[PDB]
């Protein structure tokens, strides 16, 4: 799996967004556009995340 | 680096 680390808190705005906290590790499910990816959190919740707010995590 | 603004959503099918 591909993972990213949150650089900032993301409260989200829209129903489809996946909120997260600074430092969280998120799994990338797919990449429907350049700056918004579909991710999954450790609780199994899914949604859109802003790519500028994350870093590759390996 | 700071906190970049939230990116626009392109919302393409």
């Amino acid at each position: 799996a591909e993972y990213v680390r949150a650089l900032f808190d993301f409260n989200g705005n829209d129903e489809e967004d996946l909120p997260f906290k600074k430092g969280d590790i998120l799994r990338i499910r797919d990449k429907p556009e350049e700056q918004w990816w579909n991710a999954e959190d450790s609780e199994g919740k899914r949604g859109m995340i802003p790519v500028p707010y994350v870093e590759k995590y390996r | 680096y700071g906190r970049p603004p939230l990116p626009p959503k392109q919302k393409r099918k």
